[PDB]
RNA sequence: UCCAUUGCGACAACGAGCGAGACCCCGGCCGCGGGCGCCGCGGGACGGCCCGCGCGAGCGGGAGGACGGCGGGGCGAUAGCAGGUCUGUGAUGCCCUCAGACGCCCUGGGCCGCACGCGCGCUACACUGGCGGGGCCAGCCGGCGCCCGCGAGGACGCGCGGAGCCCCCGCCGUGGCCGGGACCGCGGGCUGGAACGCCCCCGCGCACCAGGAAUGUCUUGUAGGCGCCCGCCCCCACCGCG
């Protein structure tokens, strides 16, 4: 329900056609060093923090 | 209608010359089509552009950003010495650039401890570097195909 | 100026000219309603009465609007140029007049009349809806 | 649609004009036009008066817009 | 430090801040000169914009119309305008209610054509923070724009009004109501 | 000196000196100009004559030992055209007024002509000089 | 005796005229004159279609002609009438680059 | 791998060439000389240095530097189109005109005519504004004084010279109103052999409240906004090259 955030730890370059998003990988700096895979639209750079309305969802 | 090339105006030939002489300093600087010549010497602290004190000048608006150097240098080098800018080219904004880059080339060749210099020159372009160094970007030329360097006319295909 | 409260005598709406002006613009602009006046001649001709230019229109005095009045028919011998009047070498008078509400329809309605028989090239297109002066109307204008 | 006017009656340059802004702390010709639903220069006249009374403080002038403060609280 | 540039010679940058992670870096509130006009050639590089003033950003876009274009004197006067009303109103800093709007502001989730997608078929995403900063400006200065086309009051007051609600994040303000529309339509394609 | 003061105190301030000592008078044709085919309407201000006249000849100051004539400064009080379906375009202002009152200076010996134009003469710089530091606290 | 001459030289090619100039300097500086003034350069511009007729897109020719000038009248008393012939005469002579002379 | 048949490495192929790049003009930084007037000759930047990778060619990042990785233009391969041009020419083949002439010259008129469909543009729909006064800076480049006349312009006489936006002070105060200036009615002037052409003054004061289906251009001194010079030209720029 409260939504919390992830840092960046890489990317893994466009895929959506037409540009735009990129897959990352991510972890959550609350604690329990889930690494997974999520989507992004515009520039985003390594260290970026994104936030996160799911607990978990996952894509590819 | 001043160039900023004119002999006249790199010599200072405006100045009498025999004060001419004491003017010992002779700068420069510039941003797109202006120009500015500094003359300076020792002093009291004063300065003036085109015989216009520094405070009454056009840009209220912009009177500090040709007042920083003075405010992050400090102001005992300044008071040391006087200065008399001429400046000549297109529009306002750009004479207030080249202006403040005059000063700061002007002031910081007045040393003569280069370590003292080079203390300083760091200072200064930590806050920003075109005060120190020229800017380079100008007007690009137009094409035939249009009305702009880049825009072209409208193109129909029916 | 410097009127905060209204004149005792403030008229909110005021008639001259068989026409009706309000009473809270500004006079030199107000008297541009009728026809026959607009701000240049209007100015020139308050001036010349010892009025005022930035009042509100209704708080004009009764006897301020008489000799308005007065320098609006009588103008050139009140002095102002004759280069400043709508009407400068009658055709008949052969004066320099400036002519108002009542005059404009009947000095313009009567002057098509004598170009249709004077059979003029611009009488008869001013009669079919064209264009007298040299206007190109290929493309243009188009109803 | 909306008429306002330029000359108030004797007893509006009282009741409300000023017994009703005093009260505020910031002002503006523009914000006194839409509350009194009169026209601005009205507005200009008034707070001229008042700056001559002496209840309200330029902050910041220019021919665009200038603003108040509110002294006497 | 040697200098403190009290911005419009007023309004100081020291205790100042970002209450949000996300953007806290991408929000330049220490660089800023006395005045919003730096010759500074940003946009040069990609991520080069991260660091210029966020009042220089800010009055970039007041001048997006194309009858105000190439005119920033006017904005950096509105500006102006804008922070003492803002003082008058709060009795704060005005920056600090500026940083907290543009936090405020800003999706967190919107809606693109990923893959395929054949027949209107959008994927819900998440945003970076740039594109938040970027996109809160722009709102907050149309929503101002928006409300002073044909009507009495000014620019300026429309402006300081509009960044104070979104700084409060009342739904009354226009960015926060598009910032809701764009969240609650992505979630409906989540 | 006289510039280091803004133009617009010591403009209105001489001026007013000026009306105060006859030294210029507006003639008759002053109440029906508009001042240059470029303008739209006529000055609002009554007293613009003298304004125009002290700006004048801080103008003749400034350029000092250099001349002047009146087609020169009537280039200096241009302004656009407007309402016309048409580009805009620039224009002169007119020449007479300006020659009334470089007549008028001219007549009280502050203004000394030379083979082209006039130049200001020391009378007339002393004048100015003295207004100015009498405006200068 | 003395006369105060005055050296005009014309010329589209920046070569020759840069040519021109060192031998008559190497020959002059006996007689007392010295370098040129170097001139602004005029600048004959044309833009013309690049078609007889219009058709297809629209596209210019820019043609120009630059005329370079160097001035030298620093002879006047150092040399008399017949002496100016000595320097008009040991120079190279180029068959396009009219110099004229003037008191 | 490269923007690029641009390169590395192989192969019944070996060895070459054009095109591309190289090249020329312009500008940015520095040096020397010369000088009525800023104009002549040179230097400088090369994927050179550090770090990663990659046999490699080369890719990503960071430096110092005026400029950092094809900065803007010119030239532009082989082959071809029934593309346009006989109305540019003492460029032209074949036909037709050739003494009541389609030859050449003069007087008037037309190419501008208007119920209508659209292509490139200009002006506006206003307060991020309009009006009045004042202050003030460009570059391709460039001619001024005195006196009359509101102005446009005019009579004399000499060689001398730069604007809009913008900033400041005030008026207006949401009204198709001082927004907008089309249309039309007297008048004063210029050009020219001759106004149907062009300017100035007073008055009148059309639509127009951001424009549907459809659609165009654009990545740094760029878009957009503002104005200024030349071309044709007896007068005339909402056009075009800059």
């Amino acid at each position: 329900p409260e939504p919390i955030n992830a840092r960046v730890i890489e990317v893994l370059g466009r895929t959506s056609s037409r540009g735009g998003i990129t897959q990352v990988k991510v972890e959550f700096m609350t604690g329990e060093k889930r690494q997974i895979i999520r989507n992004v639209i515009g520039p985003v750079r390594k260290d970026d923090i994104l936030v996160l309305m799911e607990s978990e969802r996952e894509a590819r | 209608m001043a160039k900023g090339n004119r002999r006249d105006l790199l010599e200072r030939n405006d100045i009498e010359v025999r004060e001419r002489d004491k003017y010992t300093v002779h700068t420069l600087g510039k941003k797109k089509n202006s120009v500015a010549v500094a003359f300076v010497k020792a002093g009291k602290g004063d300065i003036l552009v085109n015989n216009v004190p520094l405070a009454l000048v056009r840009p209220e608006i912009l009177r500090t950003k040709v007042s920083e150097p003075i405010m992050i240098l400090g102001e005992s080098l300044f008071k040391g010495l006087d200065m008399n800018i001429k400046v000549a080219g297109g529009g306002h904004v750009s004479q207030i650039y080249a202006v403040r880059q005059a000063i700061s080339r002007g002031v910081l060749a007045s040393v003569k401890d280069e370590a003292a210099r080079s203390e300083l020159r760091a200072k200064l372009v930590s806050y920003d570097r075109q005060l120190v160094v020229s800017d380079p970007r100008r007007c690009e030329a137009k094409k035939f195909g249009g009305r702009g360097a880049r825009a072209r006319r409208q193109k129909s295909y029916r | 100026m410097t009127t905060i409260v209204q004149p005792n005598d403030y008229r909110d709406l005021l008639r001259m000219f068989n026409t009706n002006i309000q009473g809270k613009v500004v006079l030199e602009c107000a008297l541009v309603g009728i026809k026959g006046i607009g701000r240049r001649f209007a100015n020139v001709a308050l001036k010349k009465a010892n009025i005022d230019v930035h009042k509100r229109a209704g708080e004009l005095t009764a006897a301020e609007e008489d000799a308005l009045m007065k320098v609006l028919e009588d103008p050139l011998s009140h002095g102002i140029p004759a280069w400043m009047l709508n009407r400068n070498n009658d055709f008949e008078s052969g004066k320099d007049m400036h002519i108002l509400v009542n005059t404009i329809a009947s000095t313009h309605r009567a002057d098509l009349e004598r170009l249709r028989k004077t059979r003029c090239e611009r009488g008869v297109r001013h009669h079919h809806n064209l264009k007298v002066r040299g206007q190109h109307t290929k493309s243009t204008g188009r109803r | 649609k909306v008429d306002y006017p330029t000359l108030f009656a004797d007893e509006a340059a009282m009741n409300e004009a000023l017994k009703f802004i005093k009260n505020s702390k910031c002002i503006t010709h523009t914000q006194i036009c839409e509350r009194l639903r009169v026209s601005v220069a009205l507005a200009k006249r008034v707070m001229r008066q008042l700056v001559k009374s002496g209840d309200f403080a330029i902050v910041s002038k220019s021919s665009r817009m200038t603003i108040f403060k509110n002294m006497t609280k | 430090m040697s200098l403190e540039v009290a911005l419009f010679n007023k309004w100081p940058l020291t205790d100042v801040k970002c209450q949000d992670e996300s953007l806290e870096a991408y929000i330049s509130i220490d660089n800023h000169s006395f005045v919003p006009h730096s010759a500074g050639r940003w946009s040069a590089k990609r991520f080069r914009k991260a660091k210029c003033p966020v009042v220089e950003r800010l009055t970039n876009s007041l001048m997006m119309h194309g009858r105000n274009s190439g005119k920033k004197l006017m904005a950096m006067k509105t500006v102006g305008e804008a922070f003492e009303l803002i003082n008058l109103y709060t009795g704060k800093n005005p920056v600090q209610v500026l940083v907290d709007a543009v936090a405020n502001s800003g999706p967190r989730e919107d809606s693109c054509r990923i893959g395929k997608g054949g027949q209107v078929r959008r994927q819900s995403v998440d945003v970076s923070p740039l594109r938040r900063v970027n996109i809160g400006i722009y709102n907050i200065a149309t929503g101002a724009r928006k409300a002073a086309f044909r009507k009495v009051r000014p620019f300026a007051e429309c402006l300081a009004e509009e960044i104070m609600n979104a700084a409060a994040g009342a739904d009354k303000s226009y960015a926060i109501s598009q910032r809701n529309s764009v969240e609650r339509i992505a979630v409906s394609n989540r | 000196s006289v510039t280091r003061v803004p133009a617009d105190v010591f403009i209105n301030s001489f001026a007013a000196h000026l009306k105060n000592r006859g030294i210029i008078k507006c003639p008759a044709f002053t109440d029906y100009v508009k001042t240059g085919v470029s303008r739209q309407y006529a000055p609002r201000d009554a007293d613009w004559f003298y304004i125009k006249a002290a700006s004048v000849i801080r103008h003749f100051y400034i350029s000092g030992s250099h001349s002047i004539g009146v087609a020169g400064l009537a280039r200096k009080y241009s302004s656009l055209q407007k309402g016309k379906t048409t580009p805009h375009h620039t224009k002169r202002a007119s020449c007479k007024v300006i020659r009334s009152i470089v007549s008028q200076f001219l007549g009280q010996k502050l203004l000394i002509a030379g083979e082209r134009g006039r130049h200001i003469s020391p009378n007339g710089r002393k004048m100015v000089e003295d207004f100015a530091e009498g405006l200068q606290k | 005796m003395h006369q105060k001459y005055t050296i005009i030289v014309v010329g589209k090619d920046l070569k020759l005229v840069e040519r021109y100039v060192k031998s008559i300097v190497k020959e002059g500086r006996a007689f007392g004159i010295s370098g040129p003034c170097r001139a602004p350069v005029r600048r004959l511009t044309i833009t013309t279609r690049k078609s007889p007729c219009g058709e297809g897109t629209n596209t210019w020719h820019r043609f120009e002609l630059r005329m370079y000038k160097r001035t030298f009248w620093v002879t006047c008393g150092g040399n008399d009438i017949s002496t100016i012939l000595s320097k008009t005469v040991v120079i190279p002579g180029i068959q396009v680059t009219v110099e004229v002379e003037e008191p």
